[PDB]
């Protein structure tokens, strides 16, 4: 399995050293939101050996260090349009370089405006809803403007019907997205000391008690 | 360098339906030497097929993969719901080896008269900043629901923003989240908030009703 | 600069013999002696004995006199030592080491080593144990997980580079010898890439690799 570092934030004119916990290369791939993955380069720590796509050669160092088995890339030198998601992939050699197993990937986020914290917003219940079957209940988080905030409830253990929503722009740089759950436990309910926000840059969490109103 | 053509895209197909994506190549490559990805919604993309012929260990082998030379086509003899992913034709022929445009898969199953709920503004973010109405519409398919904001029963103008998830990889299902950010103070005799939903679900316009 | 590869740990009866093999990898004896140094296990080094295959002249330290034979085959450029009738006390590694003649008889580039087990007891199997790494550790720095080597006789027993502790062998009620292996993974999800564990036994020639599962 490969695991991977966290969204960066960084300024445009800046520099990212992404890290990939790492005869096997890791090869790099980018892919702009919403759009195409591209390759940006291929290392391999038994050799040492490097190699970059030409667009990216002058601004982009990728290492990896053999012996604690980590490898990274360092984009120096970067502008504002490489605000994109970056994956770290195992390589196969010369005529089998697919990209077998992928890591889990790191948004890094390029611009001068800010970092603000997940301001999470009220959740009250709907009283008279479904006769049972589902009791719907929402914790949102408002008013944040770095992404990623993953919200979980019961800390990562309810898991059947945690529907999460697209963070969509708002008048401001920041974007807002909404989280909902669905119980049967009607009144009073067993577990509802839950939602657990997570904020990468701001690494603010914020857990709330959900109340039937 | 070699720009490559897809297939046509989005591709609405019932469960049970063998699917066809397309892989034109401007540039000549190897007979076999592209690779087929495919990538959940939210997630990194997983190998489907490698060297335009051979499977990846553990893919069930409904998805077969053919073509020579130039076009390379990649085919789904059976369609489950939990095939609804983003495709990419990749040739690790060329270099640098370039990604295909990708083709997104939607699995053409149900209509589902969608469920309307409004969870109205709370003495929290009342007490700071600009409050926010919601209106969530639970499992519906597909994605063609409008919803218009009603406020103490006279229409509301585009300054909602709707955001509606990807298909649930086993319910196959689209819920939404319209959603109205209003000035903090601004809730004095609006008694009333509600979303307007028309949907292939249900006869009606299903309005809604705050109050409280 | 020539390195010099040896044998692998007889295990002897009190009263055997011994070929123990020195290699000259780069077919080349030159004008070089190979001089033989014992160190008793937690001791300090002897002085066994010196050949020049160029020469075929051997000697030998007075202690060890009708007991050695150190020989070598200039042709195939390998070197050996032969200790026969040999006590228990003998149970020592022994390496190899390269002369420089006369008044430079410093020894320059020296053997891996190989131990010599000299008493009538037994040869047992590495029988490898669990692994089973700890659920809640570290927040993913070190997730530790080892696969253990319990109830074998004659050491040595190669187990498993960057975070591979290896503990020696300690003596149990039996004369078996136990060690353990553990190495930190920074993948603590699923724990998986170490599903060699190879364990090499030379006198038992017995290889075990076995996967670790996070339990």
């Amino acid at each position: 399995q490969l695991v991977q570092s966290g969204a960066e934030v960084k300024k445009p004119g800046s520099s990212v050293k992404v890290s990939c916990k790492a005869s096997y290369g890791i090869t790099w791939v980018r892919q702009a939101p919403g759009q195409g993955l591209e390759w940006m380069g291929r290392i391999i720590p038994i050799l040492g050996i490097s190699r970059s796509v030409q667009k990216f050669q002058g601004r982009i160092t990728i290492t990896a260090d053999k012996s604690t088995s980590t490898a990274y890339m360092d984009l120096s030198g970067l502008t504002s349009d490489d605000t994109a998601v970056y994956y770290c992939a195992r390589e196969g050699g010369s005529g089998y370089d697919f990209f077998d197993y992928w890591g889990q990937g790191t948004l890094v986020t390029v611009s001068s405006a800010s970092t603000k914290g997940p301001s999470v917003f009220p959740l009250a219940p709907s009283s008279k809803s479904t006769s049972g079957g589902t009791a719907a209940l929402g914790c949102l988080v408002k008013d944040y403007f770095p992404e990623p905030v993953t919200v979980s409830w019961n800390s990562g253990a309810l898991t059947s019907g945690v529907h999460t929503f697209p963070a969509v722009l708002q008048s401001s740089g920041l974007y807002s997205l909404s989280s909902v759950v669905t119980v049967p436990s009607s009144s009073l309910g067993t577990q509802t000391y839950i939602c657990n926000v997570n904020h990468k840059p701001s690494n603010t969490k914020v857990d709330k008690r959900v109340e039937p109103k | 360098e070699i720009v490559l053509t897809q297939s046509p895209g989005t591709l609405s197909l019932s469960p049970g339906e063998r699917a066809t994506l397309s892989c034109r190549a401007s540039q000549s490559v190897s007979s076999s030497y592209l690779a087929w990805y495919q990538q959940r919604p939210g997630q990194a993309p997983r190998l489907l097929i490698y060297g335009a012929s051979s499977r990846a260990t553990g893919i069930p082998d409904r998805f077969s993969g053919s073509g020579s030379g130039t076009d390379f086509t990649l085919t789904i003899g059976r369609l489950e719901p939990e095939d609804s992913a983003v495709y990419y034709c990749q040739q690790y022929g060329s270099s640098p080896w370039t990604f295909g445009q990708g083709t997104k898969v939607e699995i053409k199953r149900t209509v589902a008269a969608p469920s309307v709920f409004i969870f109205p503004p709370s003495d929290e973010q009342l007490k700071s900043g600009t409050a926010s109405v919601v209106c969530l519409l639970n499992n519906f398919y597909p994605r063609e629901a409008k919803v218009q904001w009603k406020v103490d029963n006279a229409l509301q103008s585009g300054n909602s923003q709707e955001s509606v998830t990807e298909q649930d990889s086993k319910d196959s299902t689209y819920s939404l989240s319209s959603t109205l950010t209003l000035s903090k103070a601004d809730y004095e005799k609006h008694k009333v908030y509600a979303c307007e939903v028309t949907h292939q679900g249900l006869s009606s316009p299903v309005t809604k009703s705050f109050n409280r």
